Order: C-alpha cells, then structure tokens, then sequence
C-alpha cells in the first residue's frame, strides 16, 4: 500500500523478485542506476529483475516548508541519538567495572565466612 | 492520522523496539550458567570445611 | 525497591562516571519561500491587463471545467475502502509483535 | 524531434502508420480513447496499430505556468475572430 | 483488494514474485499443490517462491490535457483560415 | 540522432513500421531493393511502408530526496535500536550492584560479629 523507500503510496507500484517489498517505480529505478542492488536486502537485483493559484501558490510553498522543516528537525533528531548513543555506553562500561569490582568483593567476603569456621 | 499516529507509537514506537529488550533478556540465558557455576564451586569448597 | 536500591545503584554506577540540501536546510531555519501572491488581487483600474487575461478567465475556465461532481462521491468513497485495507494490515502486525513480544517473556519467566 | 499534438520533445514517442507522424504515447493514447481516429489524417486507427537558487526556481514554475496560460487565451480569441473575419466575408 | 482466483477480499494477502499479483495466501497455496505454478501466466512457483509525488502527477494531466486543448485551436484554425484564403 | 545501418546523424530520418528504429532514407531504401525486409528484425517490409522539463526536474530533485530520506531513516532506527538494547542492559547490569551490594554488606556484619567474639 506504500513505498518502501521515500514513504509515498505509488502510482505505480513494482515488486522486486529477490526481496518480496513494493516500491514506486521511478524510486526504485533511481536505486539501480546509483547502486545495482535492492536497497534493503543489499542482494543482486537489476531493472528487468523487476515486476493554478493555490496550487502555484499556497500548495507548492507549504510542500517546500514541511520538506524544508521537517529533514533539518530529522537531522537533528540524528545528531542527538550520537551525541548520547555515547552517554549509554559510558554508562553500561561504568556498570561492568563495578559488577568486576564487586565480584571480587563477595566471594571473598563469602571465602572469609567459610575460613572463620575454622 | 488518527490510526497513522497511532500506528508509530504502537508498531514502529514499539512493539518492534521492544524485541530489542527481549534479545537483551535473552543474553541472560548464558549469565545464568555462569551464576550457578560460581555457586556450585562456592558449594564445593563450603563441603569440604 | 522501585525508590531505594535504583536511586542508589545508579549513585555507585554515577561515582565511577565521575571518574571516567542546501536550499533546504537553509529554509530550515523557519521561512518559506514566498509564492505567487498576485491572481487573487489584480484591479480594473490598476496596471495590468494580462493579470486579468493571463491570470484569471483562462484558470477559472479550467476551474469550472476541474471543478466536479460528474463522478461525485463515488470517486471519494472508492478511496475510503482503500483506507480501511490498509489500516487493518497494521494492526494484524501489532498483534503479531504483541504475540512474539509475550512469547519471549514467557521464555525468560520459566 | 517535435510531437505533433503538445509541441513537446517525445520522451516515448509512438508513430502511427496510417499516417507517418510521430507521437507521444500518453496525447495519442487519449486522442484515440476520445474517437478512433488520427488527428491529422482523420483516418480509421487504433491502439494496437502503434509502433513504439531553488525558492527562485518556484517563481520561474509559476512565471511559466503564468506565460503559457495568456499564450493559449491569445491563441483561442484570435480563432474566433477570424470566424466572422470570415463570416463578414 | 480483491484476490485475482476466486474475487473475494482476501483475508491474508500474499505476492507471487513471477506474476506481480495479489493472491489469498490459502487460495494459492493449494493452487501450488495442484501443481508448481502461478495461476495466471502459468510460470513456475513454489510456495517459498511467495511473499508531493501525487501533486506532481497531477500536473502532468493538467498540462498533457491543454496541449490537446491548443489542437482543437490549431486544426480549427487550420480549416478556418482555408475558409478565409478561398473566400 | 544516428542512423541504425552506418551510424551517421540522418538527414532525412525515415522509420520502418515493423520495428521502431530510424534509419537514414538513402540506406534503408538501399537495403529494401537489395531484399525486401527489415535489416534489424528481417521481417517484410517495403518503401511504401517507410514514414514540460521544470516539471521533470522537480521530480529529479525529490527522487534524491526520498533516497535520502531513507538511508536517515535506516540509520536513525538501527543506531536507536541500540539505545535500547544498552538502557535495557545497564539497568539490568545495575540490578547486579543492587544485589552484589547487599550480600557484601552482610558477610561485613556476620564476621565483624564472630571476629568480636
């Protein structure tokens, strides 16, 4: 029903042979020329291997805007996720080295009680 | 939009996430063996006493 | 503890951080680039002949002649079973995650 | 080079056998759904008879679309008037 | 929308990769059985086998629809200056 | 803009209707009185038988736009999928100390108390 690709509902629609995924046409056949190989599977695939005032106006400047608008805000978005993807790994390191301190810690805290015995 | 906007939280937003969670609950079945292991032998020696 | 073991968890876990296109994004910064804001205006008595010619008659023809009904509704309400086929789809997938999802928990609870 | 309907340069043009003249796939596709006919000859043919800055650039679009509306109104009233240029004959 | 074998609203939709159509995964899997082929053009199948832009358009059908406009005008004219040069 | 017999730029194109290729009036014409036949297809044929862009580049420009959206998008939910593997993760490692912390904390008082004594 949509486009795997630019996230559209096609026009005309075409499904690839190697990777069952349905995408508009001209998309699709931007992919090939660029890069021989379906976009998401990364498996061989050729192009036979395939099966006026508002709209001027008002229309076509609000498409500009939210095209505009929309993929800085995304790039943003994309910045924030490396900016910190670093806070989580810092953070689970920082967890390893006192699961290893503590580990050292209670089997011999444990060892002590079973020496005590004697 | 309604079902769209619902749609991402609940299946892009998600549930699809989610299986992450579950891959990381799953390393787990191998920090298990290494718990008991650790155990076992902690039993062993509490024998030998 | 849901408020004690965490809060103090994450105070030993804090101690040992402590010791550790172009047109586009440019329009990005928030202005749309202005359009044709001149056929709705025009004047009788100002300027420009062709704004009433080569602006108006010709767009309101072919508005009157795009402007239709001749299909009417049934064109509409053809699209809005399309809608219905694509909405289901989505939520056949949330049920199948949803299943998978519980499925695995019930693996780890065992 | 040039398509005998719009005036456009054919990106799959398609040419018509019982006259020699050289289309475009999707005007002559229409021509023919409209009446079974060629348009320059008249002539009985069918489907199957054929043989295959940027926020600058919005206001040339529109300045485009602008020039082309008055270009075809021009060219319609100057029809007309030839009729009783002709009818007053 | 439809399933292209018995013409039903197919409740589990499945897409052979030989003929690019939307077939009941329950209808054509015993179509598969009867023997390996796709229903319609008869090519081989298994059942592993089986699995802005609209404003712009729009445009298109907008211009491509007045360039037929200006023939009416041109071949009119065309007969209409012939009645004009004889006359 | 070449003939499909010599290969020269055709002065006066000429198509045969049997198979669409433009050929040049002088080697076609040639080729038909040498045997009546298409050169390309061999099928029969005679001398009788012989006889916007703005938009396309608004469409050009948003082809590049989806492909660029796509390979954000991959990115933003496969690096992100990975934040949620390490929140799950280190929260689940922090359990640990929560756990490791406590029995440490009890061998403390049960030697303490049975050094002392």
């Amino acid at each position: 029903m949509l486009c795997a690709i630019s996230g559209k509902v096609p026009r005309r629609p075409v499904l690839s042979p190697k990777s069952r995924t349905i995408f508009e046409k001209s998309l699709l056949e931007q992919y090939v020329k660029d890069t021989g190989n379906d976009p998401i599977t990364n498996e061989p695939l050729s192009i036979e291997e395939i099966v006026s005032i508002p709209n001027l106006l008002t229309s076509l400047q609000n498409e500009w805007d939210a095209i505009m608008l929309e993929n800085f805000k995304l790039r943003s978005t994309l910045d924030s996720l490396t900016k910190k993807l670093s806070t989580v790994m810092y953070e689970r390191d920082a967890a390893k080295l006192v699961a290893a301190q503590l580990l050292m810690e209670k089997n011999e805290d444990s060892k002590d009680l079973p020496k005590s015995s004697q | 939009s309604t079902l769209c906007h619902h749609s991402l939280p609940a299946l892009i937003e998600g549930q699809r996430k989610y299986y992450a969670d579950y891959y990381a609950y799953r390393q787990e079945i191998r920090s298990l063996e290494g718990r008991r292991k650790r155990l076992q032998a902690m039993l062993n020696s509490s024998s030998s006493i | 503890i849901p408020d004690g073991y965490k809060n103090e968890i994450d105070q030993l876990v804090k101690k040992e951080f402590a010791n550790i296109t172009l047109f586009l994004e440019e329009y990005r910064r928030k202005y749309p680039r202005i359009d044709t804001s001149r056929y709705i205006p025009n004047e009788s008595s100002e300027v420009s002949l062709l704004g009433i010619v080569d602006s108006y008659l010709k767009h309101q023809e072919i508005v009157l002649d795009t402007l239709l009904p001749q299909t009417v509704s049934n064109q509409w309400r053809i699209n809005n079973d399309y809608i219905r086929q694509t909405c289901t789809i989505v939520e056949e997938m949330n049920i199948q995650q949803r299943k998978q999802i519980n499925d695995l928990e019930i693996y780890r609870k065992r | 080079m040039l398509c005998a309907i719009s005036g456009k340069v054919p990106r799959r043009p398609v040419l018509s056998p019982k006259s020699r003249t050289i289309f475009e796939k999707s005007l002559l596709e229409q021509y023919v759904k409209d009446t079974g006919n060629d348009p320059i000859t008249n002539e009985p043919l069918s489907i199957e008879e054929i043989v295959e800055s940027i926020p600058n650039l919005l206001t040339s679009l529109q300045n485009e679309w602008d020039a082309i509306m008055l270009e075809n109104f021009k060219l319609r009233s100057t029809l007309d008037s030839l009729t009783k240029k002709l009818s007053t004959v």
